[PDB]
């Protein structure tokens, strides 16, 4: 897994902020 | 704050230790 | 089954108005595990 | 509107004082495996939070 | 007897 | 406090663990 | 799939909504039924320690089990309480798990149809 | 089927007891609000209005309108289930329409967790004893709006502390089943010290059984 | 009334169904503040973090303790966690209802064409 | 601890 760690469910896309109030604290 | 790493947070810690272990 | 509707059409069908489907694959199925070392 | 109670019998199970400042999860579980009671063991323990500023 |  | 086999929780067997 | 209803708490009033005109489980053959002449038991609502013997007894006199709601599933809001069984799996073998608190009558209809597929 | 849920005939109640009142003592005032929808699960907004009124120790409220909608929802269930002990279907279609109103205002058809101490959670979308702005402009009790939480430092601090710790802190109402009251003892911390729930149905229960519209989620709490 | 399920009943952009972890327009949005866990009225969220930025290593939600109340979505200051529109994720075993960081991230990657328009519809009432 | 064979063990097992 991206962390590094009974199909084994594993996400494949290994990973203000844009959008104004839709992002993160500025 | 006190009131218009990244390992643990103060409220959850007993006490430190959390769950038996502590931009 | 209802899980066959893609998420884009899921909005329309329910009158609500990296991407990435797969239906409910239970009975792949998701098996849980610890994501930490 | 703390009948009304409060027993805290009107609310607890037969043969069981929970509302005394008594552990939240209690002392015994129940399972079939009838139905029998056993000492309480939680897969995840209640995480006590220290919120007081 | 509805349960017992 | 052991670790749950399935999810890695912090299991317990002491009822008075959070009694303060 | 004539279900016997173990209506415990709020999940029960979200499943009597599926027999309501909008969903009408009877159109699928699923009838609001009676004496456990029943095939599937829907454990909908918190199962208390006090009631668990009754649930097991009616299971024995009955088959499939559908668990509706977080309470019946794994305890939900009341999981850490001394009076509640953390899930109905500890008492009866469950075939289908309907998540939600309460799950929508549509979600329970999905659970029933997935039980039909099973 | 006419046991109104879980009743052993006394009445040997305790079949729906879940230690709600004890669990409220382990959870902050906001975390305990959802506990009040699951008491009379036919009068969710009316249940969580009394708790909000008590906490506001510490307003929107819309609360009275949704309390009347909830009164109609509860009385439909009471009368139709009494008759059934099926009009039940005829009026449960209307109950479904009301559940859609609930879901449009909160997001859940039954347990909205919408009437909060300080007013109501969100505005109506551009919306329809005793059987048918919107919140207090005090960011030390009610969380700030998400736009301000991401632009103002005081708002971010208050949003952080109101959701992790909470705010530092019976009252009876005419619920659709009678007098629903809460004896709240604060504590001075961010969590209730004691929360007794006077349910209308407890004294009433002390084939109705139908005319007392008994819901065991409140007789047992 | 009767509708022909599985035509489906009306819902709103505020619907509180299956949870999902979201991403920035690839990086995750969760910075592990643990405010969803702190608020979680059912203690359904187990998080562990480490430097690695500040992102979660463990991010679990127990759908069998969860009361599906959206408090986590509301506590999250970065729109990372959310209740999706999906109400049709019934399983045949209990273990499938104990979600993981991978399960929640896959939920956010599958339902993103809808949990991004619903937010845009409702983000101005929040 | 922490079809008839299902209520016998904890989650997983
Ligand atoms: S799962 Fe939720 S709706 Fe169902 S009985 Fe439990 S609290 Fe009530
Ligand atoms: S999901 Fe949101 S609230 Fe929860 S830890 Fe991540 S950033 Fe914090
Ligand atoms: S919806 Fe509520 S109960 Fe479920 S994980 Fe989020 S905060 Fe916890
Ligand atoms: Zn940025």
């Amino acid at each position: 897994t991206h962390t590094g760690q009974r199909q084994k469910e594993v996400n494949e896309n290994f990973a203000d902020g844009g959008g104004g109030a839709l992002g993160h604290p500025r | 704050q006190d009131m218009d790493a990244f390992t643990a947070r103060p409220w959850e810690t007993r006490k430190s230790t959390r769950t038996g272990e502590m931009c | 089954d209802g899980s066959m509707v893609p998420p884009e059409w899921h909005r329309w069908l329910h009158c609500m108005t990296y991407i990435w489907h797969k239906f409910n694959v239970s009975g792949q199925q998701y098996v849980p595990y610890s994501t930490t070392r | 509107d703390t009948w009304y109670e409060i027993d805290m019998r009107i609310l607890t199970g037969y043969g069981f004082h929970p509302f005394r400042k008594f552990p939240l999860s209690g002392y015994v579980e129940l399972r079939y495996d009838r139905v029998v009671a056993e000492p309480v063991e939680l897969a995840q323990e209640f995480r006590k939070f220290d919120l007081n500023s | 007897e509805c349960g017992f | 406090r052991w670790e749950n086999p399935l999810m890695g929780w912090s299991s317990t067997a002491d009822p008075l663990s959070n009694l303060v | 799939l004539w279900p016997m209803t173990f209506g415990l708490a709020c999940c029960a009033v979200e499943m009597m909504h599926m027999a309501a005109p909008r969903y009408d489980m009877d159109r699928f053959g699923v009838v609001f039924r009676a004496s456990p002449q029943s095939d599937v038991m829907i454990v909908a609502g918190t199962l208390t320690n006090k009631m668990a013997p009754a649930l097991r007894k009616v299971y024995d006199q009955m088959r499939y089990v559908v668990s509706m709601g977080s309470c019946a599933n794994g305890g939900g809001y009341y999981h850490y309480s001394y009076s509640v069984v953390r899930g109905c799996d500890r008492i009866v073998p469950v075939d289908i798990y309907v998540p939600g608190c309460p799950p929508t009558a549509e979600a329970l209809l999905y659970g029933i149809l997935q039980l039909q597929r099973k | 089927p006419a046991a109104h849920g879980v009743l052993r005939l006394d009445p040997h109640i305790g079949l729906l007891h879940r230690g709600t009142e004890k669990l409220i003592e382990y959870k902050t005032y906001l975390q305990a609000l959802p506990y009040f929808d699951r008491l009379d699960y036919v009068s969710m907004m009316c249940n969580e209005q009394a708790y909000s009124l008590a906490v506001e120790l510490l307003p929107a409220q819309i609360r009275v309108l949704f309390g009347e909608i909830t009164r109609l929802l509860n009385h439909i269930m009471a009368v139709t289930t009494h008759a059934l002990d099926m009009p039940f279907f005829w009026m449960f279609e209307e109950r479904e329409k009301m559940f859609e109103f609930y879901e449009r205002v909160s997001g859940a058809r039954m347990h909205a967790a919408y009437i909060r101490p300080g007013g109501v959670h969100q505005d109506l979308p551009l919306l329809i004893s005793g059987r048918m702005e919107i919140k207090v402009d005090d960011a030390k009790v009610s969380p700030p709006k998400r736009a301000e939480m991401k632009t103002s430092m005081e708002s971010l601090i208050h949003h952080f502390k109101l959701y992790t710790e909470g705010y530092q802190v019976y009252t009876a109402i005419e619920a659709p089943k009678g007098e629903f009251g809460v004896y709240l003892v604060s504590d001075g911390s961010s969590r209730p010290y004691r929360c007794k729930i006077k349910a209308p149905g407890f004294a009433h229960l002390a084939v109705i059984i139908g005319t007392q519209d008994i819901v065991f989620g409140e007789v047992d709490r | 009334a009767t509708i022909n399920y599985p035509e489906k009943g009306p819902l709103s952009p505020r619907f509180r169904g299956e949870h999902a972890l979201r991403r920035y327009p690839g990086e995750e949005r969760c910075i592990a503040c643990k405010l969803c866990e702190a608020v979680c009225p059912a203690q359904a969220i187990t998080i562990e973090a480490e430097p690695r930025s500040r992102r979660t290593t463990r991010y679990d939600i127990d759908m069998t303790k969860c009361i599906y109340c959206g408090f986590c979505q509301e506590a999250c200051p970065v729109d990372a966690i959310v209740e999706g529109p999906n109400f049709e994720f019934s399983t045949e075993t209990h273990e499938e209802l104990l979600y993981n960081k991978e399960k929640l991230l896959n939920n956010g990657d599958k339902w993103e064409a809808e949990i991004a328009a619903n937010i845009q519809a409702d983000y101005l009432y929040r | 601890r922490s079809m008839h064979l299902r209520p016998m063990g904890d989650l997983g097992q």
